[PDB]
RNA sequence: CCGGGCACUCUAACGGGACUGCCCGCGAAAGCGGGAGGAAGGAGGGGACGACGUCUGGUCAGCAUGGCCCUUACGGCCUGGGCGACACACGUGCUACAAUGCCCACUACAAAGCGAUGCCACCCGGCAACGGGGAGCUAAUCGCAAAAAGGUGGGCCCAGUUCGGAUUGGGGUCUGCAACCCGACCCCAUGAAGCCGGAAUCGCUAGUAAUCGCGGAUCAGCCAUGCCGCGGUGAAUACG
């Protein structure tokens, strides 16, 4: 379908685009504009010339699914290499952005270990 | 929800302005 | 982050020392109390014992640490787990 | 046009009523004593020096406002104007 | 270690940001009112003291 | 521990502020500061004379000062030396025109501070605390007071264990707002610590 | 509630039907003081029942309430090592509120997505003597009547 | 001719004016339904004019300030009750029994210190 | 908007007004129930107000204070780091888990405070944060400032969702001397758990709960979901 995945036909293209990893409401709200595509049309409600327009466009606008995940892990990979404090947090798998490490770090630490 | 910066309501509860809460 | 409208803050005396050893070539391992500065591309190839609160921790400056603060690579806290 | 600001209303009204007669003594217009809304500034605080955050105590500074204006300055009053009796809990503003 | 500290708060520092406000009366640092310069306690003492012009128990 | 200060409880109801002077945000904090130190400078400089009240009003660029005391002659000095001695020395501190005034304590057995002070100096001189209280409270009520109470807390009589002694007489309705009730506090410190002294003098429910 | 009996609040009769009881049912609908929201949701279901079985909705309403107004219920009583549930009568004050609370809850559980229809189906089946709210009233008094042996323990 | 009342209900002020006519309602230069569109409760403001039935008798020019529309509505119920008895004090009968002539003493209670709300004490665990 | 008026509201001072005042009945009375008027009725509501004392409660880290204790140091300065760690455990909060909802756009309606190196109108640039300009305001008049929920229309259509925003990558704005530990905010992307929660347990009886938003204190900044207030809507229930 599109760059990495398929959009849900019964859903409008707006949320469908955002289903692409590497695309939120913003780029979803924009690529339809640069491709002049009506967002209200469901994914099943999409013509080929529209999609190929949008497909080639968005696929040529931003790295979305795989290439994006490359740099993401890459950015954290390169962090872990230099040994920055941030890299320390990742290599420790602890809250990287100054969160209160003592409590409420389950999102970074997962299950509890009492 | 109210904790979403991207939501206008979030910036409302945040009491700020961004792309999604004009002034 | 520091506003790019504002200059890239770097502790001048430490920065100046780096520019000094540049003329004098890579040498004179620099102890620094100046955790807060950002590494400058000149600083690459140098080394610094960055002060950690009690100690000056030696850090070799590579290009992978140019756009960062000095103190980042000096972990001010020592953690080892529990038990 | 004259403002009056104090912490008492009586001293204001004492001051204001006195001044209101003053220009009334020898001139006009003596714009009536107009009570501006009293800017209050609350101050809350814990009663205890140490903790027990709960038990509080409220304080306030009702800077009571009053005002009068002079339509015709009536310089015979103007000397009377500058010849003023200002109690220690009152401040005054000038206009017309 | 307070007097020099409350004295140090008096002198001016190498950077304006270090300039903080202590109680003029008890030198306290926390709960210090810019409008008075007194701690929350010195205020309450002087409040009941009646030396605070206008100030009084605000009980609406 | 739990009761309210009687004076602040009655400001603007029956009792009046001790330093009446309007100020703005810009100058309230500064003019307050010298106002505080003026209370201290006159305090030591008039405690021997029996200071009662220090009313500090602020006219334009001159502090309307009023000191209530039982020893005006002790305040003024040798036919008015000390007054000038302080009226100048005061203005040296405040920097502005220190307008100093003295006011006697008519019936000093009703000045809750002075009644507190006098009890202090007695207990400052090892006198019988329990006795001095009653003798204190007595002439107070004997001086026409419509109700009087005195309390003292601390290491009563040098005992290593603290205690709160107190004697009262006549109606002392602390809750009555319109009950004119002069409060008097006396900090009486000993060789073995400090003793608190509080003077409650009900005069009239005006 | 030791000294007096804390007499009820005299509700304001509604604008549409002039009823307080309608106003009562609104309050059980109302959430977060959002009476404007809840008001429509009733008045919408007014239209709805006025469409499906077009009659007086209020005629549908009270008829619905009568089919769910309970009259006997249990009450817990741990006398001895056994907690009793004595069959008890119900005051009309509490008959409605219980019935009112019952219908709204069942209306909180129908599948239709908008509440106005859930209320719509609910009041209909309610006046039809059908639905869990009616079952709620059925189960209680049955449960109540099922334990009539504890009747004389009623206090 | 002109007839006046005042509306006060929980921080809502209502200036009501009764000029005889067909029952016009201008609320801040707006239609009643205009300024109260989508407001379920905002129909009973004329019910005092339905207590005494000069509905199509007096044209209602009214302004309101402060508080929500609902509070604005109650003040309207107050102001309508005023000029009526001012118009006809006999209207007090069939209003006092209807309670329109009494102001709602209810007001948002002061929020206490320690209490989250006027009575909302924080959940404590012993 | 103006002249024009103070009508009205409001502003802020003084008063009146509710006192079981009045009628019925009960009661020895006290009082009590009913009613009248009345805006308010029986403590009109809410505050401030905390008796003897109790807890050898808390505080020597606000302060003061006896005493003991150090004087090239336990004193003072600077620099930095810590107070922010973090397998864990508890308290108190916020956001939610959705359609009585969520998102978008337009349209309303407050109160209360704050503001001269501060509110900053308004304008421009900028996706925005914000930056460049820039008037008024020196305070009922200038601004903060939009109240928000609400109402209209649109979308979503039960979906881990257009729910959820946690985390994280990156790019920025501002303050600050300096935002690594350790700030906030904007933008992009990421889109965690979470489907109403065991044992248990909390608050609330009216404009209360609940919900929505607004201001101030500290403060340059803000780690504020806190605190103190302010207002919008606005309940159910009380047999006992
Ligand atoms: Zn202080």
């Amino acid at each position: 379908r599109i760059a990495g995945v398929e959009i849900p036909r019964n859903k409008r293209v707006d949320v469908a685009l955002t289903y692409i990893y590497g695309i939120g409401k913003a780029r979803a709200k924009e690529a339809l504009e640069k491709t002049g595509i009506n967002p209200a049309t469901r994914v099943k409600d999409l013509t080929e010339a529209e999609v190929v327009r949008l497909r080639e466009y968005v696929e040529n606008t931003w790295k979305l699914e795989g290439e994006l995940r490359a740099e993401v892990a890459a950015n954290i990979k390169r962090l872990m290499d230099i040994g920055c404090y941030r890299g320390l947090r990742h290599r420790r798998g602890l809250p990287v952005r100054g969160q209160r490490t003592r409590t409420n770090a389950r999102t970074r630490k997962g299950p509890r270990k009492t | 929800g109210k904790g979403d910066r991207r939501t206008r309501r979030g910036k409302i509860w945040r009491g700020t302005y961004g792309k999604y809460r004009p002034r | 982050p520091r506003s790019l409208k504002k200059g890239v803050f770097v502790d001048d005396h430490l920065l100046e020392k780096v520019l000094e050893l540049n003329a004098k070539g890579e040498k004179r391992l620099i102890k620094t109390w100046s955790r807060r500065s950002t590494i400058v591309p000149e600083m690459v190839g140098h080394t610094i014992a960055v002060y950690n609160g009690k100690q000056h921790v030696p850090v070799y400056i590579t290009e992978n640490m140019v756009g960062h603060k000095l103190g980042e690579f000096a972990p001010t806290r020592t953690y080892r787990g529990h038990g | 046009r004259i403002k009056l600001r104090g912490f008492d209303h009586k001293t204001l009204d004492a001051s204001a009523q006195k001044i209101v007669e003053a220009a009334r003594r020898s001139g006009a217009q003596v714009s009536g004593p107009i009570p501006l809304p009293t800017r209050v500034r609350r101050f809350t605080v814990i009663r205890g020096p140490f903790k027990h955050k709960d038990s509080r105590e409220h304080f306030e500074l009702r800077t009571h406002n009053r005002l009068v204006d002079i339509i015709n300055p009536n310089r015979k009053t103007i000397e009377q104007l500058m010849t003023l009796d200002l109690p220690t809990g009152v401040e005054i503003e000038i206009k017309t | 270690a307070r007097k020099a500290l409350i004295e140090k708060a008096k002198r001016t520092p190498k950077f304006k940001v270090r300039a903080y406000t202590r109680c003029v009366r008890c030198g306290r640092a926390r709960s210090v009112y810019r409008f008075f310069g007194l701690c929350r306690i010195c205020l309450r003492e002087l409040a009941h003291k009646g030396q605070l012009p206008g100030v009084r128990k605000a009980s609406w | 521990g739990n009761k309210i200060h009687p004076i602040g409880f009655r400001l603007g109801i029956t009792r009046d502020w001790e330093s009446r002077w309007y100020a703005g945000k810009k100058q309230y904090r500064h003019l307050l500061l010298e106002d505080q130190r003026i209370r201290g400078l006159l305090e030591k400089e008039l405690y021997s004379a029996g200071l009662a009240r220090v009313d500090i009003e602020r006219a334009a660029d001159n502090v309307a000062v009023t000191v209530h005391v039982a020893k005006p002659g002790v305040v003024i000095g040798r036919g008015g030396e000390r007054i000038r001695v302080l009226r100048e020395e005061l203005a040296k501190l405040t920097g502005k025109n220190v307008a100093l005034n003295v006011q006697e304590v008519q019936n000093p057995n009703l000045s809750a501070p002075l009644v507190a002070q006098r009890v202090a100096e007695q207990i400052e001189r090892r006198f019988a605390v329990r006795r001095a209280i009653k003798q204190a409270v007595q002439r107070v009520m004997e001086s026409g007071a419509k109700g009087a109470k005195v309390i003292v807390s601390g290491r009563i009589g040098g005992a290593e264990q603290a205690r709160t002694e107190w004697a009262a007489q006549g109606r002392v309705p602390l809750h009555t707002l319109r009950a004119n009730i002069d409060y008097g506090f006396a900090l009486a410190r000993t060789t073995y610590g400090v003793l608190g002294v509080k003077a409650y003098i009900f005069l009239g429910e005006v | 509630a030791r000294r007096r009996r804390a007499e009820v609040r005299q509700l304001q009769p509604d604008l549409v039907y002039g009823d307080v009881l309608v106003t009562a049912f609104i309050n059980k609908i109302m959430r977060d003081g959002k009476k404007n929201l809840a008001a429509r949701i009733f008045y919408d279901a007014c239209k709805i029942i006025q469409e499906k079985t077009g009659q007086e909705p209020l005629k549908v309403f009270k008829q619905a309430v009568e089919n769910v107004k309970p009259r006997m219920e249990v009450r817990s009583r741990r006398v001895g090592g056994a907690n009793y549930q004595v069959p008890m009568e119900v005051s009309p004050r509490r008959q409605q509120s219980l019935a009112l609370r019952w219908l709204v809850q069942a209306a909180n559980q129908r599948p239709e997505r908008r509440a106005a229809v859930r209320i719509a189906h609910e009041l209909m089946d309610a006046a039809e003597g059908k639905g869990g709210a009616v079952k709620k009233k059925e189960d209680v008094e049955r449960m109540a009547e099922a334990n009539r042996a504890y009747a004389h323990y009623r206090w | 001719e002109q007839y006046y009342g005042t509306g006060r209900r929980k921080e809502a002020v209502a200036r009501v004016f009764l000029r005889p006519g067909n029952g016009k309602v201008t609320v801040n230069g707006q239609d009643f339904n205009e300024y109260f569109q989508g407001l379920v409760r905002a129909v009973a403001a004329l019910e005092p004019l339905r207590a005494v039935d000069a509905l199509g008798h007096f044209d209602a020019y009214i302004t309101v300030r402060g508080g929500g529309k609902s509070g604005q509505i109650d003040a309207i119920k107050l102001g309508i009750a005023r000029a009526l008895v001012q118009y006809n004090p006999d209207y007090r009968a069939k209003l006092k029994p209807l309670g329109f002539l009494t102001r709602d003493a209810r007001v948002v209670e002061r929020k206490k210190y320690g209490k989250h709300k006027a009575r909302r004490a924080p959940q404590y665990s012993k």
